[PDB]
């Protein structure tokens, strides 16, 4: 009866810089975890703890430190960001008394990046369905583009006159990269949603596509001159 | 490198029932158990297996275990779409929670739409409010058609994505490009019916 | 009554880095099995150690040992971990296992821990306990322990049917050896007592088996109350030493002979004399220097 | 350290004085279970001294015995040394054949 949950899920960071991130069980769970996904590896551990505050290390304990403040909360911390970095962070948790009821949290995701200024929020637009496809199909098509933004750490969803949607939408797995040095490039994201014609027949209707941006924060007080890219929702409003 | 999953990516029909694997050396061994990862997501536990040998089933999930064999496998019967999300074999060496578990590297599934009724077509939707902004999307092909990158600088073409509308019992295929519609895509093979 | 088999094992941990873990095995007094931590393998000390088991049985237990040996150093330095504050480096821990023979057939078995040298912990039926006079600090890991039910139904196998099992097996096997009967030595010397004047005699019986032996000074038929039998020490050829010592007053000691019993012996006990033939000849040859 | 060591030192067999015998230091009641031990002639270590392996008692103490083959004689003397940590310093122990 609980979640746990990570918080960020998004993070960013610089060179050198120093990230903290938290794990909340609620299961009064005793044992918890922080482990690293590295792609076609397998989950390694680096740090773990008995209760609070105690913390035993991984094998892949070096570079980081955890502290467990207590019972509920466990903490990791990245000494020292790398350039070009990218992970995923996962917290999990555990029972003294039964070693198979472990949790896992839905993770955090990593970018360091060399310059912040490079960071920018998406550019949302909606394109409507075409004349053809409806007469030819009975099945209208709405397409969702948000495009220019870096990291690629957003959210994208379809909302229907009201209502978050899930039927008949389809958004790409693969961001891109615009300008690939590659470095600090650019990203952007397809995503399709498809109708009855009658449906969308009377523009009498609403369809929204919603991105969602996680960025700066209040924190990271920003020189340049352009708005800050803060974490924000982008959209298209459309009928 | 203490377990073993295969194979790396595996391939699916939708409704077929599929199969995958993990082999381990790990000792001692108290339990098994499978993971399954959707991508920006965390692990969802599917089954877990203690004896020496057993059976589990959770739902449309089912595993195997031979701890003779040091050997087991999962099964996904009549596969869904949901179930393309990278799968995990972990092994656990304690019954005890003094022990650790060791993870698997895992196996990623793509599962695949069964069309059965392709109407190809690619179509321009101007993008409003107004300004365009008009993309162009080729569309309702088949599994076999496969969209290639483009080789260009200014040019951006999406890999398929498919979207199922519940309700009406409805797959597409659907890929998108932007930056010459009719000329928007060729590579390694295109649709000959391709309506426009 | 009789045959009591024990597997003892006695694990050290100094700190994280450094542990190691021996264990000796005995049935009655005579030891029939070694493990050492820098042997991969158990090493019969007895031509008759394997008992009834077929290369296979033995070599399969010698699997579920060398299994639980290496799990179990790390298992305990995790204890160690949770225990935190309240349990430290450097640790000690002994454990007695052991299947006691009674009249076939019938057994009874046992297993016992002990930390820092205090019996703390036993198997009992199903699951481990905290014996009486245990710390309470031990509960957590007890019940920690007590849900790896994989492990206590294996413990209950090894308890309930494979100990006896394997050592009525050993005890046809090595009979001889069990049964044998060594003979006694035995010889007198003296010192002097911490009470002025008076003379403290030694009666010393080496090299018998079995362990049951009877000793005492005698001045004709009655026994001298006197007596004191020191504890039974072990000789390194499988045998035992004791010795038995009465004082007395200088110029008492002529008439006092030292008598022994033994089972090896049958009828014939031995009554060694003071100031016998033999008695003073064997004296010279102790001579020294004190 | 917790417990202190007891240690005799015996003959197995009755001495006569250059006749080959061997001689025993056996060592109890100690806690824990390292210790060192060493047995000399005339003040200096009997290389070959071999040791039974550690064991305890039913009282959980810990005892191990020594044994080396020597021949006594009139002038020289023999003994068991131990050092454990229940002590500050080594405790040695002279062979006396006559109690
Ligand atoms: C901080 C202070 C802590 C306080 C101390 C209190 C601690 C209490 C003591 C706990 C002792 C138990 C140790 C825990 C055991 C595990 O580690 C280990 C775990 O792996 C297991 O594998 C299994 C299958 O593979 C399962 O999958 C399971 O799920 C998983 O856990 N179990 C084991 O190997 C089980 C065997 C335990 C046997 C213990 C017997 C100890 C006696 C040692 C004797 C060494 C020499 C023998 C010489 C040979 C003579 C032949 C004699 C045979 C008959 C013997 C009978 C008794
Ligand atoms: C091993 O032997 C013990 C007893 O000798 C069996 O266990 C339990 O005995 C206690 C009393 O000590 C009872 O209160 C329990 O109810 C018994 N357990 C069960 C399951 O009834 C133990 O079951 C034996 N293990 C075997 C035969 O595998
Ligand atoms: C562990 O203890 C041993 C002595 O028992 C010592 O030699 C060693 O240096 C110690 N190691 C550490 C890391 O404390
Ligand atoms: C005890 O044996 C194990 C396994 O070989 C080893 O890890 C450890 O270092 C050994 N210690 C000693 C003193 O031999």
């Amino acid at each position: 009866g609980g979640i746990i949950t990570q918080t960020p899920k998004f993070l960013i960071g610089q060179e050198g810089q120093k990230l903290t991130l938290k794990c909340q069980q609620n299961f009064n769970h005793d044992t918890m975890y922080w482990y690293r996904q590295d792609s076609g590896k397998g989950l390694r551990l680096i740090y773990y703890s008995y209760g609070a505050g105690s913390t035993e290390k991984g094998d892949l304990s070096e570079g980081y430190d955890a502290s467990r403040e207590k019972k509920s909360s466990f903490s990791l911390t990245v000494t020292s960001a790398q350039k070009n970095e990218m992970a995923v962070f996962l917290c999990a948790s555990g029972s003294l008394l039964d070693v198979r009821e472990v949790f896992f949290g839905k993770g955090t995701r990593l970018t360091v990046v060399e310059d912040l200024k490079n960071v920018f929020p998406p550019e949302v637009a909606v394109f409507e369905p075409s004349e053809a496809e409806i007469s030819h199909t009975q099945k209208a098509t709405l397409v969702c583009l948000a495009t220019g933004f870096y990291p690629d750490h957003v959210e994208l969803s379809w909302w229907v006159n009201g209502k978050e949607v899930h039927s008949g939408v389809c958004t790409d797995p693969q961001p891109l990269k615009e300008q690939p040095a590659l470095n600090d490039s650019r990203y952007a994201l397809s995503s399709r949603l498809r109708v009855s014609a009658t449906f969308w027949q009377n523009p009498r209707n609403h369809f929204r596509c919603q991105v969602q941006f996680y960025g700066l924060s209040e924190n990271d007080e920003w020189t340049q001159d352009r708005a800050k890219p803060v974490t924000q929702i982008v959209s298209a409003e459309a009928w | 490198t203490q377990v073993e999953q295969s194979p790396q990516s595996l391939v699916v029909r939708q409704g077929e029932n599929s199969v995958l694997q993990c082999n381990y050396s790990v000792t001692p061994d108290n339990h098994l158990r499978w993971f399954k990862q959707d991508t920006g997501k965390g692990l969802v536990s599917l089954t877990v297996l203690v004896d020496q040998k057993d059976k589990t089933s959770n739902g449309r999930y089912s595993a195997t275990l031979d701890k003779d064999a040091k050997h087991s496998t999962l099964h996904i019967t009549a596969t869904l779409l949901d179930d393309t999300a990278t799968y995990i074999c972990v092994v656990g060496d304690r019954g005890s929670a003094l022990g650790r578990l060791h993870f698997g590297a895992g196996t990623q599934l793509i599962v695949i739409p069964d069309i059965q009724n392709p109407d190809p077509a690619v179509y321009q939707l101007r993008d409003s409010k107004s300004s365009d902004k008009s993309v162009c999307l080729f569309t309702d092909f088949d599994s076999q058609t496969n969209v290639s990158q483009s080789k260009d600088s200014d040019v951006y073409i999406t890999d398929k994505c498919v979207l199922d509308m519940r309700s009406m019992d409805f797959k597409s295929n659907s890929a998108v490009a932007w930056s010459a519609c009719a000329n928007a895509f060729n590579n390694s093979i295109i649709p000959e019916d391709t309506f426009f | 009554k009789n045959y009591t088999f024990r597997c003892l094992q006695m694990s050290s941990f100094a700190n994280r880095s450094w542990s190691r873990t021996d264990s000796v095995v005995w049935l009655g007094d005579l030891q029939t099995h070694r493990w050492s931590n820098d042997s991969a393998t158990i090493s019969f000390t007895k031509p008759w150690s394997q008992g009834k088991l077929s290369n296979q049985q033995w070599e399969k237990l010698q699997h579920m040992f060398q299994v639980y040996r290496v799990s179990f150093t790390r298992d305990i330095q995790e204890l160690v971990k949770m225990m935190s504050p309240k349990e430290d480096y450097p640790i000690e821990i002994q454990l007695s296992a052991g299947c006691e023979m009674y009249p076939g057939n019938a057994s009874e078995s046992f297993l016992h821990v002990a930390f820092q040298g205090k019996y703390v912990v036993r198997f009992w039926g199903t699951s481990w306990q905290t014996v009486p006079g245990a710390p309470s600090w031990l509960d957590l890991p007890i019940k920690v322990l007590n849900a790896d039910q994989g492990t206590s139904a294996t413990v209950q196998m090894l308890l309930n049917d494979t100990c006896p099992l394997f050592v009525r097996g050993l005890l046809e096997a090595g009979k001889s050896d069990l049964e044998k009967q060594e003979k006694p030595v035995a010889w007198l010397s003296s010192v002097p007592s911490s009470a002025h004047g008076h003379r403290q005699l030694v009666c010393h019986v080496s090299g018998f088996y079995p362990k049951p032996v009877w000793v005492m000074w005698m001045r004709g038929d009655q026994e001298q109350q006197g007596t004191h039998r020191g504890d039974f020490l072990p000789n390194a050829d499988e045998t035992w030493y004791l010795q038995a010592t009465l004082d007395v007053e200088a110029g008492e000691e002529a008439g006092l002979a030292c008598r022994v019993k033994h089972s090896s012996l049958g009828g014939q006990d031995i009554i060694l004399y003071w100031g016998s033939l033999h008695h003073i000849l064997d004296a010279q040859k102790m001579v020294w220097n004190h | 350290i917790q417990k202190t060591p007891q240690i005799q030192v015996y003959s197995r067999h009755p001495p006569e004085n250059g006749k080959p015998n061997i001689l025993n230091c056996y060592v109890t009641q100690f806690h824990p279970p390292h210790i060192e031990i060493q047995m000399l002639k005339n003040g200096k270590k009997i290389p070959k001294v071999e040791m039974s392996d550690m064991s305890f008692s039913k009282d959980w103490s810990f005892y191990i015995l020594a044994h080396t083959e020597f021949t006594p004689t009139e002038t020289d003397t023999y003994a068991c040394r131990v050092k454990h940590a229940s002590m500050a310093e080594p405790k040695t122990v002279y062979w006396d054949r006559d109690m």
